[PDB]
């Protein structure tokens, strides 16, 4: 400890992931100890949900990982369906998988662009954020909200895709692969980019597993693991894609796992615009998913359900469950107890960042100060999920 | 399935090495990045000239809450308090009494717009299409109190946007 | 379009053009439409001194000729 | 006399804008404000010294363009080349003996 | 040739607005001197042009009235000056004006 | 006011001192820059300054008390002082040199002619006027609430003044 | 008459600096796929004026500097030097014809590191001072390459006179036989002027407080103006060295127009680069100098010393 | 031409107000989701920079603070500390529901129920989150507000 610095992100640089107050110890330029202080964005989400019905609680999940909106909703929905012992219909499962990979595009565009922003490479941020816009419109037209949809729900989705949407989604996918090449042409082979990333933040396979790392923080270390291919949930047992794998387990690989994954999604989206079946989009069980308006305004048996399902909510059998999904950042998952009534008794959330951030100290040992910038970004941290 | 994203073993023949040497000593790769940017300098920027132009939306868009009327003129809300019971943020406050003619109607209807999360659950729950989220998204105010809508402020939005709220539902109610 | 950048470039270009243009004309104005004499070495400064004496008007840019041979 | 004037105008104007921009903004009465609230790294010191020496050895080379105009070129070229060669040894010696730590 | 042909479109945007003073007036009120089909007009004086050769987002635009509800809006326009009927068309929420 | 509103309360406070006040700050600033202490006969002036918070509590208690109708109050510090002592005490806190022995301008006149007149005037002693303690308020010694006022003036063992009992 | 000439040289500079900020903010946008300033005035042509008015009228902060004496000297030094660098430049006629013009410019820029040191040496922050040094340790480091690379070229020109560099390139540009130097000379100008990807001061503001953070709105507009003044000068200096334009004594304005265009293109390339690469970590921008540029720069210095002698290409001393 | 003092003063007030309103240099507190929308206003489609609103400005060079996102108690003290360091004139824009009134998390123990409890706000942009265009309107609302000030006139009549 030559001198300790309490590096605070008060003047939040354009990161859009929260503010981190970091407490460090520089033995000159090296970092002998890095200590994160996180609670700045703890709002009490895990305790508010105790007072909300299972439906009312859903919007909270768009607000944990606010760059992976629909992905979160899928995790919460899968958990509840599993508790309710019901299966959504195939068309919904395809829409959810369709958007689950569109969101992954939104998230990885955020991670790479900002991570490249914190290191001064600014131009790629604008180019790719013009693709996010067009990707929001798809979010916009199916739910009405640019960012926070609440579209996915226990028992399927809310509304069906408006006519002519998939024509646009196909059009968007057709041109996108050129966009990435416009990006890799900047960062992939650029010597400056390699200098800031090569052999930085190396994590051994054995340590990653113990430290709880998941997602691209594993596959960078050469581990072959991705919940989609190993514990598939909706349809992922019906799509051909290859899981990228790292070699040296440093920043540059994790930059290539993410860029590579963004391609593999265009390989999945392409498949979901072809295999999408006709049918309805919510479980045909009017005690869980509310009935159509036209039937609500005509039939008594339906009117009652539209009443209870929007005031008391739908009970849930008592039980506990841990459900996780390969969210873009890592292994997002929720341990959710249920006491039998309409309000969950407890909702623990396993934010992927929370595990990674603990490992920040480990990865920053024997690294210069400016590497702590790169290390935080490569973990793809958003402090909505970390603090909750 | 899987695939190695970085497992190359560059050939060490003289031509191969000279290429890498030619790359380092002359900044070839760095130049190639400059080429890409130089192309964007000659493409039409994606900037819309707001306010004279507006970023496209869709009929489902969620904006300022508003209260509708039947074609006759009567109010649609019947103080069923379903919107109040599902609003996740509890931003809706309803207080109703039998009306002077015996009808069931509200007396207090405040939508605190600083606790609303624009979820849209209110209109999903209303059984008579009374409380709906208009398409207006430009109502930022200069004081906090102006965002605490009361019933009089909600209807006026209804009697001000009905020429568009009505059109949108016609366009989209089928998906509901 | 991209050409709308040009007015900013052109306006700056004028600001960069004035310093060169002003000095060129200013030198001509003083030196009677001749490049200002350059005297890097005493020989040059020596001649530029004699020329002033020969001018007869205390000005070194008034270059006399054979008309002064008399 | 010109350059004496040129510097004076180049610097007198610098003073104005400094004082103009330091005082007159003060004469605008923006209420008043309350009271809002080193380690010696060796590597830093070296690069100062490292450049310091290399700067002197540069001082010897500045007259080179005039040198090449002498008749005794064989001597000129050698001593001209001798210095630059040593200036590489100085860099090599520090480099070889791990003297460029700050580069890290 | 094309480069020369561009200069034609540049001038046709002066006659398009009807004279230089017309050209400048939009140039400073709207910062854009495009010319498009007059899809219509509203009672408050707003004029909703359009051009279908422009990329989706810029085809449809408006030029707010120089006076509304007894207030001078020669410079002080804002996005809440579009009556609801046009408000739906200008946002591409629908296709029929 | 008394003729117009016979029930109106009236308050007679001392020279109040506080964070943004214009009494203690007046000494610290005007003197320092390009100025030498121009104390005109600082040994013939007696000051009994009062705290801004202390005045504030009285006014609030003035509203609440039903017996404060028509009466005239006088707020004064716990201790009188000699003008010279305070000014040295100020500079003592401000850590600035002490050297005992700016016209009216547009904008905001600083160092006005009359303001110099008002400092010389002495604190009246009026035992017949009910004081702060008649409201339940307690005065605050200037010793405690002087550092926080003058802390900012300081750049990056010190004795208080002498009262006048 | 002379005072007119100086003012008609200082004043155009200040205007050009102001409208370089306009051009910069627009060229980036179109490379970033957006228009940039096009509202204030027509095509943003008044955007700089609103900036200058806004900054100056803005309230200045309370520096609380331990040393107020130096806190004023720094901007005076920085802004005076930035302007002083332009008096020896021929365009094509220098304001003050200097025989040692090159040395006058080279020596003057070296003094500029004081403003980068006095400011941080009065900020009164244990962190800003550290950040201030790093900035100084970068400027001085690269000035070594500047001098050597600059010296090598003079071997092919034969004198320190700037207006003589025009003559050396009468038959061709100097970029031709010296392009390895130009590659490094250009970069040495970026690092010296503290530009991207070497602009550590601005990039590392959070981690290590920058030296100029404490300066207020008014003064900041001086330091910022000084920097952008140098950028133009260096590029003008670059174009003069390597892209010299043939000089016609009958029609000098032709030279000025062409010389201006070359200078403008170079300046834009400074803006083009900013929007193309990430930033260099501090140690790496040092590794570049000592271990990559410095060895090569020495090697070329010998090569350019040898070359005129062996090829009998020794330029005249005068 | 004989120009009355009020007329001469009046015009100046318009000039400075034009300068301040035409060149706002914001500071963003990207506390939560609403920060992402704030970015999209810097994205190419809306390109806030063209109005004069530069993307990033340090705390001491800023003119307007944008409190985009939630404000937990732990983070409140640093908010004020940053605010007080803003050289005047300084305008605060509250963006989102969690900053206007504590939004979704209004009743939580560790939430500050609006930044207006902690600083004086000038504009309230509603929505969770406001569309990037909704916020851009909020900025263009402030510029008009700065255009209606009478700083000189008030001074002239004191
Ligand atoms: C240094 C030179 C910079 C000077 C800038 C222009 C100076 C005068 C501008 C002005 O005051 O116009 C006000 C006016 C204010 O509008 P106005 O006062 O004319 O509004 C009334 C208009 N009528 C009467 C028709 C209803 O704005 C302009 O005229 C635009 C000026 C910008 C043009 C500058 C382009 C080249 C730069
Ligand atoms: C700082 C600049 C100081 C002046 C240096 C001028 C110079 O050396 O350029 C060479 C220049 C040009 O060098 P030159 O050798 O190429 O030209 C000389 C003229 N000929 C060639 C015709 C013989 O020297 C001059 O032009 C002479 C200037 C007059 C002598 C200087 C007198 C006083 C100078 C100021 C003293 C210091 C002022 C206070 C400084 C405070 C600390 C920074
Ligand atoms: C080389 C170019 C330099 C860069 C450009 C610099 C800008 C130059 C162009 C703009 C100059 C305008 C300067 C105006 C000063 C800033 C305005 C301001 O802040 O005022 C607020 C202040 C506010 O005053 P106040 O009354 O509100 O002060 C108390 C306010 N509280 C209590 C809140 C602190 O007003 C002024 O100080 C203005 C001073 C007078 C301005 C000059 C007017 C002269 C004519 C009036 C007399 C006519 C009689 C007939
Ligand atoms: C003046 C001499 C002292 C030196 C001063 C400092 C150096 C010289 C620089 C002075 C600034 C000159 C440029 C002013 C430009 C005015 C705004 C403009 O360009 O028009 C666009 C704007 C256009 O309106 P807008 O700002 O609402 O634009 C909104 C955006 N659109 C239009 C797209 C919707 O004009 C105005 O807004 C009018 C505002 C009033 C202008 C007040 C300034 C007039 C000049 C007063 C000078 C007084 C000096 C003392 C006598
Ligand atoms: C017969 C006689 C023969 C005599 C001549 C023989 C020699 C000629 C052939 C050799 C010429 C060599 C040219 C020397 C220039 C320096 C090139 C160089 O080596 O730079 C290397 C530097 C770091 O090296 P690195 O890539 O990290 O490799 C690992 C090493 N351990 O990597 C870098 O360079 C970093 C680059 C930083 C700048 C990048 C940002 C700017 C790039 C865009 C500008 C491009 C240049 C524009 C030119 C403008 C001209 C005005
Ligand atoms: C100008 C705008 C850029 C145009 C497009 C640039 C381009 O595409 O050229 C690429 C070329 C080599 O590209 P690369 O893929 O790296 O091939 C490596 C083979 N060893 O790159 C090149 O051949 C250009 C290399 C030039 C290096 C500098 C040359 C002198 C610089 C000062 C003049
Ligand atoms: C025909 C010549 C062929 C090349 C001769 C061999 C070249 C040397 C290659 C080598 O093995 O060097 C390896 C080693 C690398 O050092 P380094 O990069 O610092 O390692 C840690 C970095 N993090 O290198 C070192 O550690 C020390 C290298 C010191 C070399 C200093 C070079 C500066 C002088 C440049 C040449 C100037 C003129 C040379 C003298 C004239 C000789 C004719
Ligand atoms: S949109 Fe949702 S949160 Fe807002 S008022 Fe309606 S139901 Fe309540
Ligand atoms: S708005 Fe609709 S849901 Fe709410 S009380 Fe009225 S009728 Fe019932
Ligand atoms: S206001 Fe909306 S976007 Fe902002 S933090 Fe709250 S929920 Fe998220």
């Amino acid at each position: 400890l030559v001198s300790n610095l309490t590096l605070n992100f008060g003047p939040q640089h354009p990161a859009a992931h929260g503010v981190l107050r970091l407490v460090m110890e520089l033995s000159g330029e090296m970092v002998r100890k890095c200590d994160p202080h996180i609670g700045l964005l703890h709002r009490g989400t895990e305790k508010l949900i105790e007072y909300k019905t299972y439906l009312q609680a859903l919007p909270y999940f768009d607000r944990l990982d606010y760059v992976s909106m629909m992905c979160n909703e899928q995790a919460y929905s899968l958990a509840v369906e599993k508790l309710l012992n019901i299966r959504p219909p195939p068309r919904a499962q395809w829409i959810r998988v369709l958007f689950g990979e569109i969101t992954r595009l939104l998230n990885h565009i955020m991670a790479v662009t900002t991570h490249a922003l914190d290191i001064g490479a600014m131009t790629p941020f604008f180019w790719m954020f013009e693709e996010r816009e067009k990707m929001f419109e798809f979010y916009e037209r199916v739910s009405g909200a640019r960012m926070h949809a609440a579209y996915v729900r226990p028992g399927g989705v809310h509304q069906d895709l408006p006519l002519g949407l998939m024509d646009d989604i196909y059009e968007f996918s057709k041109n996108f692969s050129l966009r990435i090449d416009e990006l890799e042409e900047m960062l992939t082979n650029n010597r400056i980019w390699r200098n800031r990333t090569v052999d930085i933040g190396i994590v051994t396979a054995e340590d990653a597993l113990n430290y709880g790392f998941s997602g691209v923080m594993l596959r960078g270390s050469g581990i072959q693991w991705d919940l989609r291919k190993t514990q598939p949930y909706d349809v992922y047992d019906q799509v051909e894609f290859d899981v990228p794998i790292g070699s040296r387990g440093d920043c540059y690989d994790r930059y290539l796992c993410r860029v590579e994954e963004m391609r593999q999604s265009i390989r999945i989206i392409s498949q979901c615009l072809n295999k999408m079946p006709p049918g309805e989009i919510k479980v045909d069980d009017a005690k869980v998913s509310p009935p159509k308006r036209a039937e609500m305004k005509t039939s008594m048996e339906s009117l009652i359900h539209h009443f209870k399902l929007y005031t008391e909510g739908y009970q849930v059998p008592p039980g506990a469950t841990y459900t996780a999904i390969e969210a873009p950042k890592g292994e997002f998952g929720v341990y959710l107890v249920s006491d039998g009534s309409s309000r969950p008794y407890r909702c623990k959330i396993k934010a992927p960042g929370f595990a990674h951030l603990a490992g920040l100290d480990k990865m920053s040992k024997g690294h210069m100060l400016a590497d702590v910038v790169a290390i935080i970004g490569t973990q793809d941290i958003v402090f909505g999920e970390v603090d909750r | 399935t899987y695939k190695y994203v970085n497992l190359r073993e560059p050939s060490m023949d003289m031509k191969s090495v000279t290429d890498r040497a030619a790359q380092t000593l002359l900044w070839t790769e760095l130049i190639r990045g400059l080429g890409m940017t130089l192309s964007y300098l000659f493409r039409e920027p994606a900037t819309i000239n707001y306010p004279f132009e507006k970023g496209p939306l869709s009929p489902r868009f969620r904006g300022e809450h508003a209260l509708r009327r039947y074609p006759s003129g009567e109010e649609r809300c019947i103080a069923c308090k379903l919107c109040e019971a599902v609003c996740p943020a509890q931003a809706i406050t309803i207080e109703a009494e039998p009306r002077a003619d015996g009808s069931r109607r509200t007396t207090r209807y405040d939508i605190d717009m600083t606790k609303c999360i624009y979820c849209g659950f209110c209109q999903e729950a209303c059984p008579v299409d009374a409380i709906v989220e208009g398409p207006n998204f430009e109502f930022s105010t200069e004081t906090h109190e102006e965002l605490l809508y009361n019933k009089e402020k909600l209807l006026n939005n209804g009697d001000k946007w009905e020429a568009e709220i009505a059109a949108n539902i016609q366009a989209d109610y089928l998906y509901r | 379009m991209w050409f709308e950048v040009l007015p900013g470039i052109a306006v700056m270009g004028v600001c960069l053009f004035i310093p060169g243009m002003a000095t060129a004309r200013i030198h001509r104005f003083s030196n009677g439409g001749k490049e200002k004499r350059v005297a890097h070495y005493p020989y040059q400064w020596y001649l530029m001194e004699r020329d002033r004496r020969v001018s007869g008007v205390n000005r070194s840019y008034v270059s006399k000729g054979l008309e002064n041979i008399d | 006399m010109n350059l004496m004037l040129a510097l004076l105008t180049n610097f007198t104007l610098a003073t104005l804008l400094v004082i103009i921009a330091f005082w007159l903004p003060q004469l605008n009465v923006y209420s008043e404000k309350t009271s809002p609230y080193l380690p010696f790294s060796m590597k830093f010191f070296l690069v100062a010294i490292t450049f310091l020496l290399f700067d002197l050895e540069i001082a010897l080379l500045l007259p080179l363009p005039w040198a090449s105009q002498t008749a005794n070129l064989n001597t000129m070229l050698t001593m001209a080349l001798f210095l630059i060669i040593l200036l590489a040894v100085s860099l090599a010696y520090e480099w070889t003996q791990k003297g460029l730590e700050w580069t890290e | 040739m094309e480069l020369l042909q561009v200069l034609k479109r540049g001038l046709q945007q002066v006659s398009g607005h009807g004279g230089l003073r017309g050209y400048l007036r939009v140039l400073f009120r709207a910062n854009d001197v495009r010319v498009g089909t007059l899809v219509g007009e509203d009672k408050y004086g707003n004029k909703y042009y359009e051009d279908n050769k422009q990329f989706f987002g810029r085809h449809r635009w408006v030029i707010y009235t120089t006076e509304m509800n007894g207030k001078n809006t020669f410079w002080d326009v804002d996005g809440s000056m579009v009556p609801p009927e046009w408000h739906r068309w200008l946002h591409c929420m629908t296709d029929d004006p | 006011v008394r003729e117009t509103f016979p029930e109106a309360t009236i308050i007679k406070p001392a020279e109040i001192f506080g964070r943004e006040d214009r009494f203690l700050n007046y000494f610290a600033n005007i003197r320092w820059f390009g100025g030498v202490p121009l104390i005109s006969l600082g040994k013939k002036t007696v000051k009994q300054p009062v705290y801004i918070v202390d005045v504030t509590k009285g006014i609030i208690n003035a509203i609440k008390d039903p017996d404060a109708r028509g009466k005239t109050f006088a707020f004064v510090g716990p201790s009188r002082y000699l003008l010279f002592d305070l000014v040295q005490y100020v500079f003592a806190v401000a850590h600035r040199p002490f050297l005992p022995y700016f016209e009216i301008s547009p904008f905001e006149p600083w160092t006005t002619r009359d303001k110099v007149e008002r400092i010389h005037t002495t604190d009246k002693i009026l035992p017949h006027l009910p004081g702060l303690e008649d409201l339940g308020v307690e005065a605050t010694p200037l010793e405690l609430k002087a550092i926080e006022v003058l802390r900012r003036h300081r750049t990056y063992d010190v004795q208080p003044a002498k009262t006048i009992p | 008459m002379f005072m007119i000439n100086i003012l008609m040289l200082i004043i155009p500079i200040l205007l050009a600096v102001a409208f370089l900020t306009l051009v910069e903010r627009k060229v980036l946008g179109y490379m970033q796929l957006r228009k940039g300033p096009n509202v204030v005035g027509p095509y943003g042509l008044l955007q700089p004026i609103a900036d200058a008015i806004k900054l100056f009228i803005k309230e200045p902060l309370r520096p609380a500097t331990s040393s107020a004496s130096m806190f004023i000297l720094a901007p005076i030094m920085a802004l005076g030097l930035a302007l002083t660098m332009w008096i020896p430049l021929p365009m094509p006629y220098p304001l003050i014809n200097m025989n040692l013009g090159v040395l006058f410019m080279l020596a003057m820029s070296s003094l500029a590191v004081y403003s980068i040191l006095w400011s941080g040496w009065a900020s009164n922050s244990k962190y800003a001072l550290i950040g201030a040094l790093r900035a100084v340790a970068q400027t001085i480091s690269y000035e070594v390459t500047l001098a050597i690379i600059l010296l090598s070229v003079l071997l092919m020109s034969g004198s320190f006179t700037l207006s003589t560099l025009i003559t050396t390139q009468e038959q061709m540009w100097l970029i031709l036989p010296a392009w390895p130097l130009a590659m490094m000379w250009f970069i040495s100008t970026l690092a010296e002027t503290n530009r991207a990807p070497f602009d550590l001061t601005e990039g590392e503001s959070e981690l290590v407080s920058g030296f100029n953070v404490e300066y207020a709105a008014g003064p900041f507009a001086l330091f910022f103006m000084a920097e952008y003044a140098n950028i133009i000068m260096m590029n003008i200096f670059t174009a003069i060295l390597f892209l010299g334009t043939s000089h016609n004594p009958h029609m000098p304005e032709l030279y000025t127009i062409n010389f201006t265009i070359k200078s403008l293109l170079l300046t834009m390339s400074f803006l083009w680069i900013r929007a193309s690469y990430p930033r260099f970590r501090y140690d790496q921008l040092m590794h570049l100098l000592w271990k990559n540029f410095l060895p090569l720069t020495l090697a070329l210095c010998m090569w350019h010393v040898s070359l005129p002698i062996l090829t009998s290409g020794i330029p005249p001393q005068t | 031409p004989s120009s009355r003092g009020e007329y001469v003063v009046a015009k100046l007030d318009d000039l400075i107000n034009w300068a301040r309103r035409s060149s706002l240099w914001p500071m963003t507190f990207g506390l939560a989701c609403c920060a992402v929308e704030m970015m999209h206003m810097a994205a190419p489609r809306y390109d806030m920079d063209r109005f004069g609103v530069v993307f990033r400005a340090s705390p001491r060079q800023s003119d307007v603070m944008i409190v985009a996102g939630t404000l937990t108690n732990k983070m409140a003290p640093a908010l004020r500390k940053v605010y007080d360091q803003m050289p005047e004139p300084r305008y605060v824009v509250s963006m989102g529901s969690c900053a206007n009134g504590g939004g979704y998390y209004h009743y939580s123990y560790s939430v500050v129920r609006g930044c207006d409890r902690i600083v004086p706000v000038d504009i309230y942009v509603p929505g969770c989150p406001p569309t990037a265009e909704a916020l851009l309107y909020g900025i263009l609302q402030l510029q008009k507000k700065i255009k209606r000030e009478k700083r000189l006139r008030i001074w002239y009549r004191r």
